[PDB]
């Protein structure tokens, strides 16, 4: 996903390369539905 | 063929008149376009501790140093703060200081949603040859340490320790690292339309919509101040951008 | 032991666009979550998918999106334009704006109209669609024999005409410079059939507006730079 | 043998008159025998935003910056467009302008064929000593952006920001990368016959039959032009070339 | 942590002819299939193995590709010539083309020859092929005891000669400098063993035209820089 | 295949490093067959 | 075999690395036998 080519390896951790949102707890949809 | 375009929603090539349907052949993904550098701003070099610009309105006789730090942000800004109405000095020589501005053209020329978010990865460029330098940011909401303290009778400005990260170049190097979103409002509003201030406010004006702060700085004491200015170029792409709701495009002049 | 390496030749080099990652420098952040904004976008295409309107040069700023009837006419088509995508007629649609951002189109576009007047008047209009030729056709009967339909007002005051794709090329260009056949594909005209029929103290002149937008297998290739020139 | 060659399709060694069938031991294999690096042309470095060549022809008086630019094609150029007749300037001083020119006499040299596709691979060397330079490209049909913006009173030339590839090298370093087949045309043709617009056109002459453009700049501001002049070499390569058809090879003289 | 390395002493530097890749900096893209094109080509021996014409001096430009018989002769074969493929008369050929621009080669060169006269004629040709001696033979007698095969005009008017390969070693240079061993295989001559009889009415003095390619078992190994000279 | 030496590890996926046609859904041929 | 200390990882393809023949398809002897 994104411009990005690397498939073979990462080195850092997932939550030390890109941030992450805390719990809680082709096919085009349309943005328009008219009843 | 029929069809009634007054309601809105449209139905939806030659098969249905006269037919073609060429098979695929993304390049316009929304995750995909915005991982790409562009400048971004072009700011001078301190040579020592620095008094950050007081906030508008500014009356005259007030010191301060200008022209250096710069935000993180695609929205207007003026003299290193956020802004609204976008502007440039075309005009002659005159009088006063001039006031430092920047701006995404090409962030705007395809910004056609209201909010915006992902992550940024900055990178500096020298322009002067055989230059030295370093590099330091703080969160959005914090403040710029002042002040200096002596070591051996040498007055060494404070912004060179803190919490906060540093990075050292070699001789004619370059620098580059990612951050994270870091601002309290969940999304970047390209465009808004609320007030930040029970009163006293400005309409349209967002209060923490950027990313940080940048400003560079030689690693020599006070003591050896030079005269010739210096000069250093930014760079900026955005990884994992999401947009949240269609909007308008710049206008374009028919002349 | 140490491992031998022998760096390359383009060592300590900086691309603008090259596919990798950099070194975090203060990970470890959380962010609050944004489950609840409805309308997420995905690709661009989505918007372009949208009508919007167009602009003409209107009689000697007028740049009125529609195109008043006349009384009298002449073996002339009321309104024709190329179909470069670099006219200015499609300069603020959707479609145009956004092509102008990348080198190679491929698809096909889409037209629409709408009608504006008294609910009890009548008439017939024609459409036409010619490739490319040595001179661009003006006659009703040039034009009856290219591809065309009729359009008969009644009970549905809009109607759709979707532009055939042929080039002697898989892709096409999006800015024309030479007008080759790379670029160029033809005009578009509109002419009246039949004379309209004004109903009694309904005064004249009705108006027709014109609806443009991407077909439903459009596509765009290579990215390229933008122009800033909108900001003066 | 008996044979009867004027019907074109002859039959097939010693073997077969008097054999010997010598065991094998493939270096003519189209794939392999295109791999290998050879220079292009030599062109000028930028110093400030410049104004492209006008299309042919140029009358007399007209303000433009020549020399720099370059096409990425084997077929012969003119001015950095596309030609038909190869020349150079072998007569002594003359007047006007002379006009850049370009071919690649390794490539000719072999092109037996019509048609040809392949990835190229670009790469540049420097020539002046300790020279610090950056290179831009743009696709094919696209055009090279003008003007210039202010920071801090410094005029700094628009190509530095762009969506399509930059590169930027240390002092006295190279550069090197690939790029994608990207003309309209699904093959290259080595020699034409058709036109490419309706009226007005010239025979033979291809419209897109090329990889795209190259040009060379120094990251300073234009306040800080310089008057020694400084060049730049180019290399190319190609990567899995394919050939479609046979045909001739360049004539040479008897004398 | 970080991994020990050492650079090795060619660290930076730039070969032509290096076999490796290179970071992309535009990939992700794609391009209009080629499956419609036919006569693709894989191995330029394929367009080597074809004849062509070869080039002579002609009495006292003149390098008309045909030998004409005379009418009297004299002890001496109508025409020879080496066989190095520097050789003036392999320069246009696509053989001789191909192989300057490689080192080495290996293989047996093909020859072939056509009539070109009057049907009611008759006669007989002696083709002969002698390696390296100290001097070119020249008659007859001596010819014969070589290699040769007799051609007799008749019904097909066309025949092949094949040049045998032998040499001291598995591979021989293409260019000749100094005419060593190494370059240099002997020579190649046509003489008339009988007179070619003119029917009546039909003028005289047939011509004979020269076609050359190369073998099955042919090879070329080491590629070398080219000669711009054409361009001049 | 080609002058390419490497065989044990690509970085890069393939997308990313060579170009690639979308779907539209020794031993030597002689060019000329003569019937 | 040889002055060559790496066993570990050989890079280029060996026929890049080394020529070869192509096919035409402690105890030590002495250099002279006496019958």
């Amino acid at each position: 996903r994104g411009n990005n080519g690397n498939m073979t390896f990462n080195y850092y951790a997932n939550t030390y390369q890109n941030s992450v949102d805390f719990s809680t707890s082709g096919i085009l949809n349309p943005l328009g539905y008219l009843k | 063929s029929t069809d009634n375009a007054e309601t809105g929603v449209i139905e939806a090539n030659t098969d249905t008149d006269f037919g073609e349907l060429a098979a695929p052949g993304n390049h316009t993904n929304v995750k995909f376009l915005f991982d790409r550098s562009r400048l971004l701003n072009v700011i001078k070099v301190l040579e020592k501790d620095a008094v950050f610009p007081r906030p508008f309105p500014t009356q005259e006789g007030a010191q301060q140093d200008d022209g250096y730090f710069c935000l993180l942000t695609p929205r207007p800004t003026v003299a290193s703060r956020p802004a609204t109405r976008f502007g440039l000095y075309a005009n002659p020589s005159g009088s006063g200081v001039l006031a430092n501005t920047s701006l995404d053209f090409n962030f705007y020329s395809l910004a056609c949603f209201t909010y915006f978010r992902s992550d940024l990865e900055v990178t500096v460029v020298s322009l002067e040859p055989d230059l030295e330098f370093a590099v330091g940011w703080f969160p959005s909401g914090s403040e710029y340490q002042a002040s200096s303290f002596v070591y051996d009778q040498l007055h060494v400005p404070f912004h060179f320790t803190g919490r906060t990260p540093r990075a050292f170049a070699s001789k004619g190097g370059k620098v580059s690292f990612v951050l994270p979103w870091n601002s309290v409002s969940s999304v970047l509003p390209v465009r808004w339309g609320g007030a930040s201030k029970l009163s006293s406010a400005t309409r349209g004006l967002p209060a923490h919509a950027d990313w940080g702060t940048i400003y560079a700085f030689v690693p020599r004491p006070n003591e050896k101040k030079s005269t010739a200015v210096k000069h250093v170029a930014v760079y900026i792409r955005y990884k994992n951008a999401r947009a949240w709701c269609p909007s308008m495009l710049p206008f374009r002049s028919y002349k | 032991g140490p491992i031998p390496t022998a760096p390359r030749e383009n060592s300590l080099m900086f691309l603008s666009t090259l596919p990798d990652d950099t070194v975090p420098a203060y990970g470890n952040v959380r962010t609050p979550p944004v489950n609840y904004l409805p309308g997420e976008i995905t690709d661009l295409l989505q918007l372009a998918r949208i009508p919007t309107l167009m602009a003409f040069e209107r009689v000697p700023d007028t740049y009125v999106p529609y195109v008043a009837v006349p009384t009298q006419f002449d073996d002339r088509p009321l309104i024709s334009f190329p179909i470069t995508l670099s006219d200015p007629v499609y300069q603020n649609t959707l479609v145009g704006a956004i092509s102008s951002n990348f080198a190679n189109y491929r698809g096909c576009i889409q037209i629409t109209l709408t009608f504006c007047g008294p609910m009890m008047a009548r008439g017939k209009f024609l459409l036409s669609y010619s490739p490319p030729n040595g001179t661009q056709p003006q006659t009703l009967s040039e034009a009856m024999q290219c591809t065309y339909s009729i359009w008969d007002i009644g009970l549905n005051s809009s109607w759709t005409f979707v532009v055939p794709y042929i080039s002697p090329s898989d892709y096409r260009e999006t800015r024309a410079i030479t007008n080759s056949v790379y670029s160029a594909d033809g005009w578009f005209s509109l002419h009246k059939l039949t004379k309209i029929t004004l109903p009694p103290d309904c005064p004249q002149s009705p108006c027709i507006l014109f609806f443009a937008s991407a077909g439903e297998d459009y596509t765009l290739r290579l990215p390229v730079d933008c122009n800033p020139s909108y900001v003066f």
